[PDB]
RNA sequence: CCGUUAGUUGCCAGCGGUUCGGCCGGGCACUCUAACGGGACUGCCCGCGAAAGCGGGAGGAAGGAGGGGACGACGUCUGGUCAGCAUGGCCCUUACGGCCUGGGCGACACACGUGCUACAAUGCCCACUACAAAGCGAUGCCACCCGGCAACGGGGAGCUAAUCGCAAAAAGGUGGGCCCAGUUCGGAUUGGGGUCUGCAACCCGACCCCAUGAAGCCGGAAUCGCUAGUAAUCGCGGAUCAGCCAUGCCGC
């Protein structure tokens, strides 16, 4: 039984990989276990926008992780294959635990 | 351009008393937190271009 | 007295002179720096030069007053 | 009040527990 | 045989869910009363029973938590009336007037460029 | 307004009478919101009602109502080269909500050491004709409208 | 005195992250350090053929690096040579070398940002900057575009009083978060000092 | 209870009487209203002698406070103020001994207004 | 406001085990949640009207541009922008530039600025009782037990981070102490104990405890904030951070 964690900036990187990942290891594992969102975590960060005193002029933005944990079940052998070298996306990682 | 004080990075805390914070883009000590390491400019103002990772604007 | 702190903490920048040399007595004022220290046994009646932040000013220290924070013993401001 | 420091008040703004409200 | 009723609002979810038997409400563990101490807070989860009568025939059980006492209690309430939509579906004159229709939109929305109290700018002085 | 009235914003009655007027009367007890405190001596209170008093609740807060509210008044008019002081009728919704306050805060004014005993001791003596709140009403009045011969001028 | 940053009008809209990578807590930061001790030894010595925009992408242990310009002969040089003390050279900032990843455009009348550079370098050689933003609009919407908005500030190619001025054809609503334009300012070296310069082509958007 | 300061503790417990002789009360009520062993609760008004005598006592060699207090306070406070040191430097005029800042704010020692 | 996809969070709306904490299995619809499109276009019934559109009503998740965000067009001000970075020119250099030892920008007879806490019983004091929230935690948040008047000191478990470390949310609830004084208020300043980042913490730190406990019992002429979940009030976290004068800023 394979865990699985592919935490992205892009959302549409989590989008290719967790899709590319559940529905082509469809093709080998127990068919993969829907890939389980998380709550998306959010990181804010204001800053004055009026160069040097203007306790005012600020605003703000953020960094965050969108979370996808795919995950599949029954590990047959050839599910290795439809997603370990079979990916697609570019703004992710593979994260791969059991 | 304070040139003859990026020395910042020398460390030689020599008493961890002194090794101190730093913007990397516009140098600016002053308000240097991390992951970003930069003057609240420098930073957002780059951070505006966007050539700064995913980091996006704000809103709600 | 003095002990109360033991030895005689100086945070070693000040405590280091204090000993040993505390050997062939005194010579005074040896001009301290971080007085960041918590003066304690030995240091009854010495003088060292207290950094006041522009001046070394030459402080005496006696029996029930040593041990306490460095600091405190040389004045740093200016008002009326 | 929340200078009380010792008591109530005080803790529950010095953001200390202690002789005041054990770690829990 | 079962009668379901969902009533959240400002970040306070009460999750009411009724069927056929008397007056007895699990508040995600106690009863009403018992739950809304003292709390003249307590009638707040009840008003879409007196909608079209009877407090005494249906078993009252609540998943019910989050924000806070109020908040959950209310939304209990609206939750209640839900479950008397499932029950009789065909219960206008009577659920929507003394009725229901929402959450609420009103949550404590947010400081900005200060002032705290979104609108608290800090006060004058003597020029 | 800049041009529309801006309505009297309605509450739900009360959550112990089912009553508009007890609702609007222990906001005005209250504070810092403590919804909870505030009906609390608004009851308590109400327990003295019942206790010191025979008589109900229901007719002694009506009866002190009946005795607060205002009626005829004045405010002035800087409309010619001058504002002289003119008298009105005291409008029923100010009336109600003032006379109302009026008599939350003379009660507060009143003696004993509790809240419930404040706001009862007004409220009955209110009731009757006898305090604070409604004298200071009285006053407002018949005050108000010595400047008679300038009410014709309208408000 | 103010609007904000034509990009920032852009982000989850037109154009994004010329930078396109991820990473997170401690090491993002420095991970962009790099880019930028990039970037910037890049456009420094390859603003040689005008380059013009910088992606350095990862999603691996590579950085990307697809540049633009619209000059490919001395891009990549008589064969290839360019090309190669480039790549190369790279390893030097942190190693993880990258393929030189060249990318040319199609029209430089859509570019406004290199338009910008240009008309600027001219106020450099020391002429007639109205008529210069009048014309350099001109066409740079003219060869096709939804509008030239430009702009010139500070120095006004004389007067020892400094001053701005403007001029643009067409449409280029920056406001409408989302008009999918783009924009472009230029450093001023005449020796009136720093006198920056600003166009912006609206990239229609319907 | 008649003890050192004559600090009766009216109709209020043990821990609210020695709160109202010198250096007392809050926190001094809690150790006193502990050893002298007595229900807080208590509004004092009856405090039989053969209770008041053992915490009055023990209330004497370990605890001063009355008469006393300012030796602690007075002779603690003389030797800083005979040497070089700090802790007694804040009060070697009439600002805040604890902090604070000086210049503007301090007239809680100073004095008044001027 | 509604169905679309899906379920290690959340359901049981229907059980069975229940160790009855949703612990185990199980159910994906309901609450949860990222995601999708649909949802008043003054479109329809009633007024008015040449028209735009306002006014009445039902429908409902809601219009009347749903409540909240970002967007601040042309110029004004030669406003602010020496030490944010950039800069034209000017001056500069055994030095107007470099490093180090201390002071100091936290000196006070005073005035004004922004906040803290306060005079209290619709309160304070104590014990027991009942529930978020958007964030935060690796060489870091820190589990329970041992040292614990206390600050804290140790062992020490967890995560690897919607399941693990931060967190005790307070006002609310029930009884209990007080019955209106300068009081249990108030906690200055000087009364004591300790915790801690840091060497060192005089000057120039945060904290617990010991003694002391001042002014004040809502504050002149005057001056402020705020259309409703808002005013008020009560709390949690956040970057700067080995300690921090943060009662300041931010978000909830």
């Amino acid at each position: 039984k394979i865990r699985i964690k592919l935490r992205g900036f892009d959302h549409k990187t989590l989008d290719a990989s967790a899709q590319k990942i559940v529905e082509a290891a469809r093709r080998s594992g127990a068919q993969v276990s829907g890939p389980i969102p998380l709550p998306t975590r959010v990181r804010r960060f204001t800053v004055i926008r009026g160069p040097f005193k203007h306790k005012d002029s600020r605003e703000h933005f953020e960094l965050r992780t969108h979370n996808r944990l795919v995950d599949i079940i029954n590990p047959n052998r050839k599910t290795i294959e439809q997603l370990m070298t079979l990916d697609l996306p570019t703004g992710v990682e593979i994260e791969i635990k059991t | 351009a304070r040139k003859a004080l990026i020395e910042k990075a020398k460390r030689t805390p020599k008493f961890k008393v002194r090794a101190y914070t730093r913007c990397v883009r516009c140098g600016r000590a002053r308000s240097v937190y991390r992951f970003f390491g930069l003057c609240r400019i420098c930073l957002r103002e780059l951070a505006h271009k966007g050539q700064l990772p995913g980091v996006r604007k704000a809103s709600w | 007295p003095r002990s109360l702190k033991k030895g005689v903490f100086v945070d070693d920048h000040l405590l280091e002179k204090v000993l040993e040399l505390n050997a062939k007595g005194e010579k005074r004022l040896i001009k301290t720096w971080s007085r960041r220290s918590t003066i304690v046994p030995e240091m009854v009646g010495h003088t060292i030069a207290v950094y006041n932040g522009k001046q070394h000013v030459p402080v005496y220290i006696t029996e029930n007053m040593v041990g306490h924070k460095l600091g405190e013993f040389a004045p740093t401001r200016t008002y009326r | 009040g929340k200078g009380d420091r010792r008591t109530r008040r005080g803790k529950i703004w010095r953001g200390t527990y202690g002789k005041y409200r054990p770690r829990k | 045989e079962q009668y379901y009723g969902t009533g959240r609002r400002k970040e306070a979810v009460a999750r009411v869910f009724l069927r056929p038997g008397n007056g007895k409400v699990t508040v995600n563990g106690q009863d009403f009363n018992e739950y809304f101490q003292g709390l003249v807070r307590a009638v707040a989860a009840l008003e879409p029973l007196r909608a079209v009568d009877a407090l005494g025939h249906f078993d009252a059980y609540i998943t019910v938590r989050g924000g806070g006492k109020s908040g959950q209690i209310d939304a209990i309430k609206l939750g209640i009336a839900r479950a008397l939509v499932q029950y009789n579906p065909d219960y206008r004159a009577k659920l929507k007037p003394l009725g229901f229709l929402t959450r609420d939109a009103r949550v404590v929305e947010r400081k900005k460029y200060g002032k705290h109290k979104a609108r608290r700018a800090p006060q004058y002085s003597k020029r | 307004a800049r041009r529309r009235r801006a309505e009297v914003r309605q509450l739900q009655p009360d959550l112990v009478y089912g009553d508009v007027l007890v609702t609007a009367f222990i906001n005005k007890i209250m504070r810092d919101g403590k919804k909870n405190l505030a009906a609390r001596i608004f009851y308590d209170a109400c327990k003295i009602i019942q206790e010191k008093t025979g008589q109900e609740p229901l007719k002694v807060f009506k009866q002190a109502v009946e005795n607060v509210k205002p009626r005829m008044e004045v405010r002035s008019r800087r409309v010619g080269g001058a504002n002289y002081q003119v008298p009105m009728e005291v409008s029923p919704r100010r009336q109600q909500s003032l006379a109302l306050r009026w008599l939350v805060q003379a009660a507060n004014q009143r003696p004993e050491r509790r809240a419930a005993v404040r706001i009862a001791h007004e409220l009955m003596d209110a009731a009757e004709g006898k305090g604070g709140a409604v004298k200071k009403k009285e006053d407002v009045e018949r005050m108000a409208e010595a400047n008679r011969a300038y009410a014709h001028y309208r408000w | 005195g103010n609007k904000i940053h034509p990009i920032g009008f852009r982000l989850g809209i037109t154009r994004d992250w010329e930078s396109r990578w991820y990473a997170g807590k401690k090491q993002y930061r420095h991970l962009l350090l790099e880019d930028q001790r990039i970037r910037g030894l890049l456009e420094k010595e390859l603003y040689s053929a005008g380059l013009a925009r910088v992606d350095i992408e990862r999603a691996a242990d590579n950085v990307a690096v697809t540049v633009h310009v619209a000059k490919p002969g001395v891009v990549i040089g008589r064969g290839g040579e360019r090309i190669r003390v480039l790549r190369e050279e790279l390893a030097k900032l942190t190693g993880k070398n990258v393929a030189l990843n060249v990318q040319e455009v199609q029209n430089p009348n859509l570019s406004a940002p290199l338009v910008a550079q240009r008309v600027a370098e001219q106020i450099e050689r020391r002429f007639a900057v109205r008529r210069a933003i009048k014309q350099a609009v001109q066409r740079v919407m003219e060869s096709g575009a939804k509008g030239a908005k430009v702009i010139v500030s500070g120095r006004i190619g004389g007067a020892e009083q400094a001053r701005t001025e403007w001029a643009a054809q067409g449409r280029v609503p920056l406001h409408t978060l989302r008009a999918n334009i783009d924009y472009g300012f230029a450093l001023a070296r005449t020796t009136y000092g720093v006198l920056g310069v600003k166009a912006y082509i609206f990239l229609g958007e319907v | 209870a008649r003890i050192a300061g004559v600090e009766i503790p009216r109709n209020k417990r043990v821990d609210v009487a020695l709160t109202y002789i010198y250096g007392i009360g809050k926190a001094r009520a809690k150790e006193a209203l502990e050893k002298t062993g007595i229900n807080p609760a208590t509004r004092v008004k009856d405090l039989t002698e053969a209770e008041v005598v053992r915490l009055r006592e023990y209330v004497e060699n370990t605890w001063k406070l009355e008469g006393e207090l300012r030796a602690e306070v007075a002779a603690n406070i003389k030797r800083l103020m005979d040497i070089g040191c700090y802790r007694g430097l804040r009060h070697r005029r009439g600002l805040p001994v604890r902090g604070q800042r000086t210049r503007t704010n301090a007239r809680t020692r100073k004095g008044p207004r001027k």
